[PDB]
RNA sequence: CGCGACCUCAGAUCAGACGUGGCGACCCGCUGAAUUUAAGCAUAUUAGUCAGCGGAGGAGAAGAAACUAACCAGGAUUCCCUCAGUAACGGCGAGUGAACAGGGAAGAGCCCAGCGCCGAAUCCCCGCCCCGCGGCGGGGCGCGGGACAUGUGGCGUACGGAAGACCCGCUCCCCGGCGCCGCUCGUGGGGGGCCCAAGUCCUUCUGAUCGAGGCCCAGCCCGUGGACGGUGUGAGGCCGGUAGCGGCCCCCGGCGCGCCGGGCCCGGGUCUUCCCGGAGUCGGGUUGCUUGGGAAUGCAGCCCAAAGCGGGUGGUAAACUCCAUCUAAGGCUAAAUACCGGCACGAGACCGAUAGUCAACAAGUACCGUAAGGGAAAGUUGAAAAGAACUUUGAAGAGAGAGUUCAAGAGGGCGUGAAACCGUUAAGAGGUAAACGGGUGGGGUCCGCGCAGUCCGCCCGGAGGAUUCAACCCGGCGGCGCGGUCCGGCCGUGUCGGCGGCCCGGCGGAUCUCCCGCUCCCGUCGGCGGGGGACCGUCCCCCGACCGGCGACCGGCCGCCGCCGGGC
RNA sequence: AACACGGACCAAGGAGUCUAACACGUGCGCGAGUCGGGGGCUCGCACGAAAGCCGCCGUGGCGCAAUGAAGGUGAAGGCCGGCGCGCUCGCCGGCCGAGGUGGGAUCCCGAGGCAGUCCGCCGAGGGCGCACCACCGGCCCGUCUCGCCCGCCGCGCCGGGGA
RNA sequence: UGCGAGUGCCUAGUGGGCCACUUUUGGUAAGCAGAACUGGCGCUGCGGGAUGAACCGAACGCCGGGUUAAGGCGCCCGAUG
RNA sequence: GCCGGCAGUCGGCAGAGCGAGAAAGAGAGUGGCGCGGACGCUACGCCGCGACGAGUAGGAGGGCCGCUGCGGUGAGCCUUGAAGCCUAGGGCGCGGGCCCGGGUGGAGCCGCCGCAGGUGCAGAUCUUGGUGGUAGUAGCAAAUAUUCAAACGAGAACUUUGAAGGCCGAAGUGGAGAAGGGUUCCAUGUGAACAGCAGUUGAACAUGGGUCAGUCGGUCCUGAGAGAUGGGCGAGCGCCGUUC
RNA sequence: CGACUCUUAGCGGUGGAUCACUCGGCUCGUGCGUCGAUGAAGAACGCAGCUAGCUGCGAGAAUUAAUGUGAAUUGCAGGACACAUUGAUCAUCGACACUUCGAACGCACUUGCGGCCCCGGGUUCCUCCCGGGGCUACGCCUGUCUGAGCGUCGCU
């Protein structure tokens, strides 16, 4: 019974609803579950980013945005052919490979191959054993560096 | 309230015919509880008038600039000794109201030198007043684990963690605020603005850190400057007692005027 | 106040605990603290009631320099009995009247070799505290 | 008329295993309404919800595109926000109602059939030996059996792959046992057991103190311990605990190192030659259900029913033509997610025995109905039973005494004991039922501890007493000061100057331009990014002036006045 | 008052709550900006399942722009001088820069008076005119009518402009 | 002649009425049904009409004095005893 | 409602006023002894005039009206007596209600500033529980009937014994079973509660005891029928059917 | 004065309201997240010196064994223990045990009937009889054994 000038409202509470209301005390005891267990996350990856692996230039799609530059899904194999990486050596690295992503244009490339040609730069791969076997790291570089990277490593600059 | 409580019965109302007047009561039965009367809020067991449910508004949320706002009239008010008193502190024998001490504070870790910390400086007469204000608490409170209340004492800020908050942890009234962790909560409870304060000699200086001048940006908020003042001369008493406004005034009408 | 989160802290759960609590348990919390003689040669605070101990009262009506043995530990009702503590019964029988651990001194063990390792144990860990914080 | 293989189908108390049922808060697959709304009602809505059925797990499901998009393109799945109460659906009424993108939490990819190549190179079971065997495994030996060519195993799956020629520098990982060192972050991973500070000090109130006062620095001692509970009240120190990067003793686990017995000698790039697709399935017609999906979103029954530069999709049906994006009809996969059941806990601006779960107690008990099912009422003596010994009346229930307890004015349904109602005593009244309002009068119980009746200041008179008044001296404190304009510090949400701190200062800028890194081209020339460098706005030092203030923000003399103490 | 209904009495319990959507009014903070939702970061959570912080500080919601069913479009003119027909039209440079009328709380000047200067105060009359109301104008989008002009990479079933 | 005026938001309750001077419809008439203006009850107590919806007077914070309206002044019952 | 008034308590740093018919100043200049003065102003406060005071549904405002709990606050109260309850005591406020005095009681409680609600009862043929008038009233009347003496006991109309008189009249008020009941069967003791009076009594209570099978039944067989396996159906728990 | 009736006050009765307590519920949060043919959940029946109900337990029946702890349980008796001994009571519990029905499992629920082996009384297996123990349900997988077929074939 509308008196006036009111909208005309439609709430949508003609169905059970306070059967299935889902309330949110668990906000805090959450955060504190995914909080606890992202640093017993980077504790078990002593030297390795807490962030994962490396992600790369990616522009929007849905011309609204059409500007915005975000962290993608993973790497392609086109972008991975040109840095000389092969696929099955680029995730055990902390490289982010996809297979399914094309590649239509041209400056876009060499953006993700400039991410990765000078990742590899300031990459520190440990040698597998104590001994350091060929294309390793000195025992140099090493003892200078035993923290991690918060945060997503080289974070991306619009 | 749980919601199946005064419903898992299964009562439907006597038709109408009967000296009973239409509840739904009790189905048949050798029991004391036989056609009896439930699913109502006038029966003995039943429902009550709308059950309280989980999902009332239990949290407020105000907005940043608001709870900033607050908390620079709480420390503005830590100063100004007539509220400082007006709230009930010992103050007579402070010789400082903003008191600054060394960081040497920071490193103690015993009681006992805390103790002695606050006789030296004359603040232990709040702490001796909290100690004849335990009592029992007033009400069904005492059941609920809220058995025992007493006055709030000083308040100490730190700004480094390195025992200070080991050493002022059993004298009671005393609350161990970081610098960076400011509480409106407790720098001002019960609503009221009066508070006495404790300052070490880094928490002091990083006030002007936290928030700075009129003059200058927060310098580690990002976006935040003190408000502005509504008036300047607070002090009426000297501005209707100022020659130049009294030169405008009109001769005043003091004769009183009866029937 | 207490930190560890696992602690009870509560008007109806430390109740229930105090008055359910098993027959072993009663053990420790009926526990009284030694003469003062005795706490400069033992090092040590408070232990539990014995069978064969003798007491003196520190409150109640029969508060007094008297020092007794006890009788018996009756640990359901978590008291215990003194020989020259009664009261007679209107029949002229005696019903020994309980006092509680809590309100009593003793003034010497009765000492077995399950004991003695205790005694040195409770010294033991007074001394730790000593060491580790001078 | 038989024997011997093979295929189909039986019997087993054959040898060895497997499933049933229950719980079911969360999930998956079905089936599935009517109350209600639309002010009626039939589509709609309730609602794919309640009920019914089956199935597991600690999570399940889903999950690595026959995707979204038309963009300079994103890229498994799951959850939150937002899109959004929007596109859309709807007797276009009530109402119903998504999805893309973006920001986040988490983030891990893969394996088959086929195509092929390897001498079935494979797997299961029985016997013997060695090891350990309380989640029956590893190695060896057996013309010891069986499965398998109606296809096991290795390489190999759309991101191409495989086989040959040729270039690059090559040889660590896994499995089953054994032992050892670091207690292995919430401060030492987990579980269990035992302990760790300080008043029962003096006096006093009480039945009992945990009450009150005091204890050399506000008091006695501890306080990395002043939470709680018990103790005859109201306890930091009487006790258990509490706090602690505290201590001691067992049991279990993973990560590291070494030894034994095995398996595995498995790369990338260039060139050449080959191969590569899952059928009663997609799709079409029709029907029914569902969906926002509307000339049919999705799921099913029937009929038709394929192709390979093919097929699916590109939110309006159809025909033609360019494109864009995937590869369906096979399968596995933790994490972010839910959890009113159960185990063990913690907490409460929650209720406090007609409330809170039906159930604080021998509660799903007593009881009711043949049954499905329905389903209560019921907490409190006392600090301690010290639960009333004993005398007398009565057969006894019941009393009078006596006795305990501070209290029975707490006597076994006993913490206090209200009202309705009743018994008895004191007073008063009574034939217009009783009761009430206004106004008085009378009579009562108590109150004014009333019953020669309130004081407060100035002055006058005579009777008495101080180590005393004014004015001076010294010391201290305080106020004021237009001291017309004393000297010196401090501040300014006021400025000037040095534009000095510029480097012996940081920040921000959509103000400009020696070094480093990258690709394109022939040590050089042009591009991109970053770091210096200059400029601007804003915070700091120096001198002096001016303005304001110390009256939200002062120091020493000086001048005046007031107060106190001591001398007179 | 009823020959209308309920009420024998007493004790306890007993009925306009909560969520969401809004509209208006009010208080506060910021302000053409506002907000921290959600997430993440500090200290183990006693109090703390609190607080503080964020090239996440704006992804996003609302608002700053509306009008059309949609393709789409989208909020200012006037003065002065010159070039072609004074053709109220097209093209070049400076100025005002967001209209006007009426009513408008306040403030300014203010004749005079409370030999002769300054501080106020009142003052006939004259004004720029807050907010707000009414009206006339002006501008944007959809639509109707009357017509001409301008431009080109593609001269057209092109696009734009006027009243 | 008298009165300080204008204007904008939300907004409860109401949507069964009745009576009376006068005008008046149907009906023989009605304490009947249905209309117009105005005033009342509803929502309102008080004095009076013995009693009382609407009749006359008069509208109300708690009181003292005085004076009245309508009604009244043999007694009930104040007042012509 | 008043363009209401009051910051003026401007004191040997002083001169104590602006109720008064008339638009504006108890304004600056320059030539001719005795240390003195009542209240105040929670400016959300104080004070002065004028008018008015009804009220249903309804709306608004103030509550130093009240209940419960929470953050502060009263160096708050309290076993030398808290809450609660009673009161022919003293009172306050228009009122919601509140403060003391006495008695019971024995352990927690109250005021102020804000916060929050499951916050105020006379009704709802309201719910639960308790108690009245009725009222010592209706009633203890279906089936012919009891009387005398003795015993036990404290107690006899109801128990037992003896005698008398009766009734059921063999389709019984008898002697035995089936279904059902489950210790109700028997002895002793009690008379607290039940046997609508009583009871020395009972099917009430407390102690104990008591049911013995080759031949008596069940067990075995099958009837009406029920119900698996095979088979079929069903999304499904499962359903159909008893020779298909 | 009476008897009866009304109001108030004191005291004594019915009644258990109010108040203060609370080994209890409700809500939220955390960790784990585990049933069963080696017999689940549930149910029945028994078990203490005196034991009705609750709880616990299963003919080893108020608990057995082991570890930890260390002088009690208790309403009343009793008796173990020396606490100078694995030792009273408690908790943990990892060894053992766990009656009947119940998915319930030899056939059906009357607790009645069966069969196949082994052992001891009968007996010195020679058949009855008795007692004890192990088996005997359905569905289905691999393998083994025995089979069936005018199924397809060869040998004859």
């Amino acid at each position: 019974a509308p008196s006036r000038n009111g909208m005309i409202l439609k709430p949508h509470f003609h169905k059970d609803w306070q059967r299935r209301v889902a309330t949110w005390f668990n906000q805090p005891a959450r955060k504190i579950r995914r909080r606890k267990a992202r640093q017993a996350r980077a504790r078990r990856i002593a030297p390795r980013p807490a962030s994962g692996p490396l992600r790369p230039i990616v522009r929007c799609p849905t011309v609204r945005y059409h500007t915005k530059v975000r962290a993608g899904r993973g790497f392609s194999l086109e972008e991975l052919r040109v840095a000389g990486i092969h696929k099955k050596v680029a995730r055990t690295i902390g490289i982010s490979v996809d297979p399914r992503r094309r590649n239509k244009s041209t400056e876009s490339l060499q953006a993700n191959v400039q991410r990765l040609k000078e990742y590899r730069s300031k990459l520190v791969l440990f040698p597998r054993k104590p001994s350091a076997p060929k294309k390793g790291d000195s025992s140099a570089e090493e003892l200078k560096l035993a923290t991690q990277l918060t945060g997503p490593v080289m974070p991306i600059r619009n | 309230v749980s919601e199946l409580a005064g419903h898992q019965t299964s009562a439907e109302s006597w038709g109408t015919g009967r000296a009973v007047a239409r509840i739904p009561r009790v189905r048949g039965g050798g029991t004391h509880r036989s056609g009896q009367g439930a699913f109502g809020n006038m029966c003995r067991g039943g429902r009550m008038f709308a059950p309280t449910k989980t999902w009332r508004r239990w949290h407020r949320r105000v907005n940043t600039t608001q709870k900033r706002y607050a908390i620079c009239s709480a420390l503005a008010a830590s100063a100004l000794p007539a509220l400082v008193m007006s709230k009930g502190h010992r103050i007579e024998e402070v010789p400082e109201l903003p008191l600054v001490v060394e960081d040497k504070v920071e490193g103690y870790k015993k009681t006992k030198e805390a103790v002695l910390l606050l006789k030296k400086l004359k603040a232990w007469n709040d702490i001796k007043k909290v100690y004849a204000s335990q009592r029992m608490r007033a009400g069904k409170g005492k059941m609920r684990n809220r058995r025992r209340i007493q006055r709030r004492g000083p308040c100490v800020i730190y700004n480094e963690d390195n025992g200070i908050v080991k050493a002022f942890r059993n004298i009671p009234g005393i609350t161990l605020l970081n610098v960076t962790k400011l509480n409106i909560l407790k720098l001002a409870p019960g609503g009221h603005v009066g508070r006495f304060c404790i300052w070490t000699e880094s928490a002091f200086r990083k006030l002007d850190d936290l928030y700075g001048t009129w003059r200058k940006a927060a310098s580690l908020k990002s976006n935040y400057n003190l408000p502005m003042h509504k008036m300047l001369n607070t002090d009426l008493s000297r501005i209707l007692k100022s020659p130049e406004i009294q030169r405008a005034l009109r001769a005043p009408r003091k004769k009183i005027h009866r029937r | 106040m207490k930190f560890n989160p696992f602690v009870t802290s509560d008007r109806s759960k430390n109740r229930k605990r105090h008055f359910n609590a098993p027959s072993h348990i009663r053990r420790k919390i009926m526990s009284s603290p030694l003469s003062k003689e005795l706490r400069q040669k033992y090092n040590v605070r408070s232990m539990p009631i014995r069978k064969d101990d003798e007491v003196q009262v520190v409150r109640g009506h029969y508060k007094g320099q008297q020092i007794g043995k006890v009788v018996q530990v009756y640990r359901k009702k978590y008291v215990i009995y003194i020989e020259r503590v009664q009261r007679e019964k209107a029949n002229g029988t005696t019903v020994h009247v309980g006092i509680h651990p809590s309100k009593v001194v003793i003034t010497r063990l009765k000492l077995d070799k399950d004991r003695k390792k205790i005694l040195e144990r409770k010294a033991k860990s007074r001394q730790v505290g000593k060491e580790k914080g001078k």
